[PDB]
């Protein structure tokens, strides 16, 4: 049924955003409300819009200046918090750019202000041609038309391409809200700007993955192998420039539905490309995955060989943490999509039991998918917040937590441990290796002196 | 010998040294007791200051958003403050005091905080009649200043806002003291050393519990230990003591206009001069003597500074960044242990004011070599003059900068905030002698580690 | 899981461990107020020793030298060490305690020591009617043993001579405490534990103003604090609390049989487990309770190393080397962090004992992977290791290692003795709460240094 927690006896609308499912309920009836609006004062876990945009999709780019027109902030907020490497040096994380807004920009206008900037930054990295311009609060109020700076760059610099997002962190709920501008946006004015050269008859594109800890690089090691070639990574260890080629390819392989979905639906809106949804976190998902692909391409052998060596490589390693963490309770405290990536996943192939989940920012669809897949006597939260997460500590008792890290650090104090279901501890996670990865963390989490340690109180005789 | 201001001369940034106003307010907001801020605006002007926080600490903090959204941008957002206020107080029954924090978007759209908090107040007395709240406006617009001047708005709003509801009482005998924006181990220094002169004293704000344990009953201490009867008590103080310019100093002036309480500030106890210079100060202010305690820490600092003064640092070339009143006290120590400091950088819009520092002719009239401090700067300009051909032995600053000492293969101390990419900085006291002699042994090592990556006379490390 | 003990299968040592006997009494000898060693052989005997401990403490420390040269070496030495205790005693006034320290020229050639003090005894009772001098016979072939038996013999021999003169008396009240071969960084922290349990003891030796301050008055402070007085009143505590099997339990032995002061041998405090074992057996033998301040800081201890522990520590290889008792204790310390100690080495002749040690079944039953424990073991044994393809991710040693991990470009955390290739380690404890604490860190940062210079996944040190 759906909860009231005790937390929430002053803001009951939140029982209709937790759903604890119960035998012989139909599921369709206890749907949680997601993407609704935040409750003020609550210590909810969301961020903005302009984050959904730039953070988490934008500045993953391996050859592209993030230029963040707004206040500094903005800028140092986005910048050393992200782990998406780049086959470059990381360029995408050692950089971040503001347009330093200042009071008299806000009084007459940031325009020439952002004109200004945009050069610097193509003066100072000659080397650098191509930008994303994203809007914060301050530039969407005052009305600064950041497409109309662009033109005029694109104008007077030939050799460079801009694309704008107007994202300012009021818009919208969350970040979901900069995933739909963004993509929508990418698709209207960028994709079928360029070609590149076909190498392989079998062409995809790779759909919502970032590259955290190089998931995307260990993914390109199957496609490799297959022979097949990817016109696109959105966005993971991407360029601006294959983005523009997206329009080329026979597939498009779709992990995150939530952020990416958009631009993988407008694919084939225009162009006929199909959408195949695969999970590339789990084990046997990630074979699923692989199966569907070479079915599609007609190499179905070659996904067999690549299956086969995978499975001799790492399941047994597999097989050994199974063995372990049978039976152990987790969390998952993150965005959305993971927990509909994760919690069957970890069931089938590593014994661990789903107690409890909170999305951020997912929608009705993510609720759909993770209830589908999720247990009886498990608790589904939307847009949770921080008072939420210690009643339901307290109702499921969890092992471990997969949560950001300053989340992390509270429940510490409760002597639970943490992987970092965002940045992943010890990654990458994704693929047959990754999930490996993924259990020998959750292992060495839980099977930990110091928990024990804590727990002693050295007074008592 | 020249010590040169400049202001960074590009319209935009690259690689931000500081954060905006509001992050600096909520961190003054969260060293206070029963304090949870309340940051309005959209939701990312909270939740990445949060993180922030916790990359420094590796500790939680409790801030809340107002969640504005489109429609409060279109007809304003009174109603999310007021709601956010409620809904705070309903379900942290403990909950004492709210800082309201503004933001650029709430700057823009003109909400009128004070008449929003004589709403909350009416509301709050009616529903909760034996609690008292405390609502404080920080008015923290992010298109001036920086987390440097949010910091001491919030710190003096509080300040103002809880001394008008209790004014002056009876004389406590006690000092105050605005450390500024310091860390857990340099509260402790500080505390330390007021215990061995025998002089009382309210460190503000007393962020020692943020290095919180991990207890066998699961309690949580991650909390400031600053309270609102510790603040209110400021009005009856004997003294002030600011220890930083941009950093509290303006609560202690206020202070003293206010309730007659004298202001002294101090140059930032970076180094032993300056370290002895606060002390003096202390004595005189307070009538207490010095203790042997203090001349021994001292010695042993400067012990442990002779070993490495003219074997390992003397000619060498350093660039300091972080809050002004770091880099000006920083660069003051350095020449005491003969290093060179030729690049300061500090990061805001406060020109005007740095110019008039008393640090700077202080720093004029003991350089044996040109000083360029370039102010409104951001990272990107120290990684342009290396590249141009600026030859660095070290550099001190935040981890924020730590690229650019990875890939110039330049030896860095992290000092100042944040410090996430090393462990356990934030006990480590920077201020004082005991602060003098671990910031010279962090640069020392540094230096010895590259010796040895390097193989820069890596044998050289035996009978020093 | 075998935790597997081997010996050295070489005959010659190539870079030895540790240093000889005599060293080691006369690291015990300079611990003792108002004592200068006279080491009883050739000159380099004394002055390389001297040598190295200016190079682990940055300090001049007094030793003397007998000076035997070949006249003496043919005909007997005798006259040196008489002639070497007079002038002493004539040259300094304040001096009380003479430990005559045999080196292997002397033990070769029979020179009869014990005769030697009763001359000197006799010279010295009609020269200087009104002193008292303390002489010790301290038998230290350097042909048997090490500097970890060395210390241990001088410290046993120097507490039967002064016991012996002084026998029993008042009960003191006092515990005392054994801590072994430790750094003045330890002896505090080992104070303010016994200050917090509001404890009196004597720590032997205390060693604390070792880190002598630099004062204004020029005045030499760099001294044992352990006295005549302390020495003797040994006979009258409560009770012995030996920290370290090998470097100072035999004097606890001795004065339980002696005196019937009950001696209680625990393990090492490296690590959370071993200081809770500690603590808990002092609160048996005083009464006296555990304060919420250990709980605290063993909180403190545990949070800082749960941040580090399964992110940065699991399934990391380590070898250890130093002094028996630092090596298992450091071993257990690893594993409570998730470290893998799998190649511990010893480097004397003792291996009889260290077969027989209990902390090797305590890891047995700890280890989650195979232990091999090299005893007589060299530093080439680990340099060799690594040569046919031993992986380490960690080292943790002493500074003579250093070439070893720079060559092989591991990361490494220096500890024990002597740790002159980095600044202030004498100052930081090892032991402890604290001390877990401060190791754990040192590895980290080592970790991360290393990630920086070798661009492993450098950008991971953000959000931990
Ligand atoms: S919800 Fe998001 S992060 Fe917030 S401002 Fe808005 S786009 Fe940006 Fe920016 S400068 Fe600082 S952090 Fe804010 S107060 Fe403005
Ligand atoms: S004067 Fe010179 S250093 Fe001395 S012994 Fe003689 S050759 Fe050698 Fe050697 S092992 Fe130790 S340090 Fe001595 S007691 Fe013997
Ligand atoms: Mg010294
Ligand atoms: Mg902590
Ligand atoms: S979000
Ligand atoms: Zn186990």
């Amino acid at each position: 049924p759906m909860v009231l927690l005790e937390c929430d006896k002053d803001i009951p609308e939140r029982q209709k955003h937790i759903y604890l499912k119960a035998p012989n309920e139909d599921t369709r009836e206890f749907l949680p409300i997601a993407n609704a609006a935040t409750i003020p004062g609550t210590l909810s876990e969301r961020g903005c819009a302009f984050c959904g945009a730039k953070l988490v999709i934008g500045g993953v780019l391996k050859d592209t200046i993030q230029m963040i027109h707004g206040p500094l902030g903005c800028a140092y907020d986005t910048w050393h918090t992200k782990r998406y490497p780049t086959d470059n040096g990381h360029f995408n994380m050692k950089y971040v750019w503001s347009t330093d807004m200042k009071e008299s920009h806000v009084v007459f206008g940031g325009e020439k202000r952002l004109e200004k900037s945009m050069h610097e930054a193509f003066d100072e990295m000659p080397d650098i041609k191509r930008m994303i311009v994203y809007t914060t609060c301050p530039t969407a109020l005052i009305g600064d038309d950041i497409k109309a700076v662009a033109k005029k760059v694109m104008k007077d610099r030939p050799d460079v391409d801009v694309f704008t997002v107007e994202c300012p962190g009021f818009s919208g709920v969350s970040q979901s809200k900069g995933h739909h501008v963004l993509n929508i946006g990418w698709i209207n004015e960028k994709v079928e700007t360029m070609e590149k050269e076909i190498t392989s008859e079998y062409t995809m594109n790779f759909i919502g993955d970032f590259n955290i800890q190089g998931d995307t690089q260990l993914l390109q090691t199957y496609w490799d192998r297959l022979g097949i070639q990817v016109v696109a990574h959105f966005t993971g260890n991407g360029t601006y420039d294959d983005l523009r080629c997206m329009h080329q390819a026979q597939l498009n392989v779709v992990n995150c539905a939530r952020s990416s979905g958009y631009i993988a639906n407008e694919l084939k809106k225009r162009y006929g490309i199909p959408r195949l949804d695969i999970d590339s976190w789990g084990f046997n998902y990630m074979a699923e995955g692989i199966r569907k692909i070479c079915a599609f391409f007609g190499i179905e052998e070659k996904g067999e060989e690549l299956i086969a060596e995978e499975y001799a490589k790492w399941k047994p390693k597999l097989d050994w943490y199974k063995e372990r963490l049978q039976g152990k309770k987790m969390a998952i405290w993150t965005g959305g999509p993971r927990l509909w990536h994760w919690t069957k996943s970890v069931e089938d192939d590593l014994g661990v039991q789903v107690v409890a989940m909170s999305s951020k920012f997912g929608h009705e669809e993510d609720f759909e998918k993770v209830i589908a897949r999720g247990k009886e006597g498990t608790y589904y939260i939307d847009d949770g917040n921080e008072l939420e997460f210690f009643e339901i500590i307290d109702l499921v008792k969890p092992d471990v937590i997969f949560t950001g890290p300053r989340v992390g650090e509270l429940v510490k104090k409760l002597h639970i441990p943490y992987v970092n279901g965002h940045g992943y501890h010890n990654g990458p996670y994704m693929g047959f290796e990754g999930f490996v990865n993924l259990a020998r963390d959750m292992y060495n989490a839980v099977h930990n002196p110091l928990r024990h340690l804590a727990a002693v109180d050295i007074r008592d005789k | 010998a020249e010590v040169k201001l400049s202001p960074r001369d590009r319209e935009g940034i690259i690689n931000p040294m500081y954060d905006c106003q509001p992050a600096g307010a909520q961190y003054a907001g969260i060293g206070i007791k029963d304090c949870i801020p309340l940051v309005h605006g959209g939701q990312g002007c909270t939740m990445f200051v949060r993180l922030l926080f916790a990359q420094h600490f590796k500790e939680n903090f409790d801030v809340a958003s107002t969640s504005l959204h489109e429609e409060s941008a279109v007809f304003g957002g009174a109603k999310r403050v007021e709601e956010g206020v409620l809904v705070l107080a309903r379900r942290y029954p403990n909950l004492r005091v709210i800082p309201i924090i503004t933001t650029c978007s709430t700057e823009v759209i003109g909400d009128d905080i004070e008449g929003s908090i004589r709403v909350c107040n009416r509301a709050l007395e009616a529903e909760f009649p034996d609690r008292k709240i405390y609502l404080a406006p920080v008015h923290t617009p992010s298109f001036k200043g920086s987390h440097v001047t949010g910091y001491a708005e919030c710190v003096k709003s509080v300040f103002k806002t809880i001394t008008d509801a209790h004014g002056k009482g009876q004389p406590s005998g006690k000092l105050n003291v605005f450390p500024g924006w310091v860390n857990p181990g340099d509260v402790v220094l500080l505390k330390r050393y007021f215990k061995e002169m025998d002089v009382e004293a309210n460190i503000y704000m007393d962020t020692e519990d943020f290095d919180s344990p991990m207890l066998p009953n699961k309690s949580i201490e991650t909390h400031g230990r600053t309270t609102v009867e510790d603040i209110a008590d400021s009005a009856n103080a004997l003294a002030t003591l600011s220890l930083a310019r941009y950093e509290g100093n303006t609560t202690g002036e206020l202070l003293q206009k206010t309730f007659a309480v004298p202001n002294a500030l101090v140059n930032t106890p970076y180094g032993i001069k300056n370290t002895d210079d606060m002390l003096r100060k202390i004595a005189e202010v307070t009538g207490k003597e010095i203790p042997e305690s203090l001349v021994r820490e001292r010695g042993i600092a400067l012990d442990a500074l002779a070993d490495l003064a003219h074997m390992f640092f003397a000619n060498k070339k350093v660039a300091i960044f972080g809050h002004p009143d770091l880099v000006l006290g920083l660069a003051q120590f350095c020449m005491e242990v003969e290093l060179e400091p030729v690049l300061l950088l500090i990061g805001d819009d406060q020109g005007n004011k740095y110019k008039k520092d008393p640090r700077i002719e202080e720093l004029k009239n003991t350089a044996h070599f040109d000083i360029e401090i370039v102010h409104n700067a951001d990272l990107w300009e120290l990684e342009k003059r290396i590249n141009a051909g600026l030859q660095l032995d070290l550099i001190m600053g935040h981890s924020k900068g730590r690229y650019v000492a990875i890939e110039a293969n330049i030896p860095m101390v992290r000092v100042g905030f944040p410090t996430f990419d090393r462990a356990g900085l934030y006990r480590k006291p920077s201020i004082g002698y005991q602060g003098a002699m671990e910031l010279g042994e962090m640069i020392a090592n540094a230096m010895f580690a590259h010796m040895e990556y390097t193989r820069n006379k890596e044998w050289i490390l035996n009978t020093w």
